[PDB]
């Protein structure tokens, strides 16, 4: 599989701005999807952002235009640039990447968000 | 060792790293060199390269026209009287170790250029006109047995085991070209009509057409239409593929689009159509199929088997896919794009030129780097395979156009956003799609009759 190191994240206002970044330890040009997921407390854990190798992406409904995924492939990283943030958006964020045939998916260790 | 003036004959100017540099002893590799440098080792007085023309007649026209290589070798031909001493025994001499020999490897050279590049001349009518009246020009009995080898290769130029098994129906019938579909014409059949368009394909591509990427240049369809016609063939099939898959919305009936996709791959591997499995690879995946999370649980695992194993011939830079390649056994359609792929890494990290003392040079060894590389697709373009034609099935496959008029990036984003219709991003419930296939989705398998 793929180990997957996150950073980024912490303490932020309303309206603010953060930025996660999520390092994988291959190529990530071979990496099929990356994205991430949260999970909100008492609420069960969401998709929240996709990015394919051709730049097809995917949102939740609750973050479209506010947050954006992309790639840094020198650096082997997925961003997700979150932008205008609400007390909603608190939650441990989480990296992940689905690839190969089997499909197998990976997951990052999981990052905390506080919108307050 | 007489030699016309530098100032009346070009080629005579003396050897100099600002003109020819050689690699890093008894005849010298070329690295790199002025035009006129090139064209006179092509045509040295003192001896043949054979392999330095068979390189050269591939690659030239990255660094000058056809006409343009016609004009210097006749230039080269029409050697002037040597510069004289103050005072026939060294002009005999001359005429003997330097007119005699030169003039024979150009018409070595215009030799091997109809011989094996003869397309130059069907592309263009007037070169071979230049060249025919050129070559009447020609006097001599040693060299009138090579004008006529020439004149014998143009006029024929001018002029052009067992038995296949049975051809696989399934629900479309022979004759009705209306009801071809993924679903409805056999798996067998599909995969071998595909291999044997591939492998047509595949065998019509010229070395030339891949050299200084000229297929993404303005005169791409003179230069390269049998590359074109390749990568345009695996980009259409491959987004049929993905089309076929996204656009049946119904759970049930794209499990079996997709099975009946993974049975194609099946025979395409039979067939050691490598090119073939590599395409459906490929569609799987896309940004639009491979999400399909609710798909791929329900294909069954002997078939999840064969995904995975074609898959691994694709990871590690193709490394089990070149091993592959080396052991099997011909006829085979050999993966075309990973040549393109190491093509166009060499093309983007070595120069166009060297530059020495200020001077501009062709960068050759470049050229020979590239040139190797479409040698080893020769060594596969003369393996027919033992299949029938079905023209009607072949014609169908040549004609898919899954874009229509629009372009590659509004319709992936139209298969991707098709595939968020028919599954849902993973916090949304799985919607109910109604069937738009009439007939059964059993396949027939693919074991031949």
């Amino acid at each position: 599989q793929v180990q997957l190191v996150e950073s980024g994240g912490g303490l932020v206002q309303p309206g603010g701005s953060l930025r996660l970044s999520c390092a994988a330890s291959r190529s990530i040009s071979s990496i099929n999807i990356m994205g991430w997921y949260r999970q909100a407390p008492g609420k069960e854990r969401e998709s929240v952002a996709s990015h394919t190798r051709d730049g097809s992406t995917d949102y939740a409904d609750s973050v479209k235009g506010r947050f954006t995924i992309s790639r840094d492939n020198a650096k082997n990283t997925v961003y997700l640039q979150m932008n205008s943030l609400k007390p909603e958006d608190t939650a441990v964020y989480y990296c992940t990447t689905l690839t190969g045939f089997p499909r197998i998916r990976s997951w990052g260790q999981g990052t905390q968000v506080t919108v307050s | 060792m007489r030699l016309p003036s530098a100032d009346v004959y070009r080629f005579a100017e003396p050897d100099s790293e600002e003109n020819i540099i050689f690699e890093e002893a008894g005849i010298p590799i070329i690295k790199a060199g002025t035009v006129i440098k090139l064209i006179e080792r092509l045509t040295y007085h003192m001896y043949a390269d054979p392999n330095f023309v068979r390189t050269f007649l591939t690659t030239y026209r990255s660094f000058c026209k056809p006409q343009e290589l016609l004009s210097l070798i006749i230039e080269r031909f029409e050697i002037p009287e040597p510069e004289p001493t103050e005072a026939s025994a060294e002009l005999k001499r001359f005429r003997k170790e330097y007119i005699q020999p030169v003039q024979l490897r150009v018409l070595n050279v215009c030799r091997h250029w109809v011989e094996h590049h003869f397309y130059d001349f069907e592309r263009d009518a007037y070169l071979l006109q230049r060249m025919e009246e050129f070559i009447g020009t020609v006097r001599g009995k040693a060299m009138k047995k090579w004008v006529e080898s020439i004149t014998k290769i143009i006029q024929r130029k001018k002029i052009a085991q067992s038995s296949p098994p049975t051809v696989e129906w399934h629900i479309s019938r022979p004759g009705h070209i209306e009801t071809f579909d993924l679903l409805t014409l056999h798996p067998i059949e599909i995969a071998r009509q595909l291999t044997l368009l591939e492998s047509d394909l595949y065998r019509a591509v010229q070395p030339s057409e891949l050299v200084g990427s000229v297929w993404t240049k303005e005169d791409k369809e003179i230069n390269s239409p049998n590359l074109l016609k390749m990568i345009r063939h695996t980009t259409n099939l491959t987004l049929w593929f993905e089309k076929c898959i996204v656009e049946t919305e119904n759970l049930e009936e794209r499990v079996a689009v997709v099975s009946r996709i993974i049975e194609i791959l099946q025979v395409f591997q039979e067939l050691n159509n490598f090119n073939g499995v590599l395409e459906v690879v490929s569609a799987m995946n896309s940004s639009p199929v491979y999400r399909l999370d609710h798909t791929f649980e329900q294909i069954p695992s002997r078939q999840k088997k064969i995904l995975e194993e074609a898959h691994e011939l694709s990871e590690d830079h193709y490394k089990k896919y070149l091993a592959k390649l080396r052991s099997i056994n011909p006829p085979c359609v050999p993966f075309f794009g990973i040549y393109l792929t190491n093509i166009l890494k060499t093309e983007e990290g070595n120069p166009e030129v060297l530059k020495r003392h200020g001077k501009e040079l062709i960068n050759f060894s470049k050229r020979r780097k590239v040139a190797e590389i479409t040698g080893e697709i020769q060594q596969y373009q003369n393996q027919p395979y033992c299949l029938r034609v079905e023209s009607d099935i072949k014609r169908f496959f040549e004609n898919l156009n899954p874009m229509g008029n629009s372009m590659e990036k509004e319709f992936t984003d139209y298969l991707f956003n098709k595939s968020l219709e028919i599954e849902p991003r993973n916090p949304k419930p799985l919607p109910r799609f109604p069937k738009k296939y009439s007939y059964p989705l059993k396949s027939p398998g693919v074991r031949p009759s």
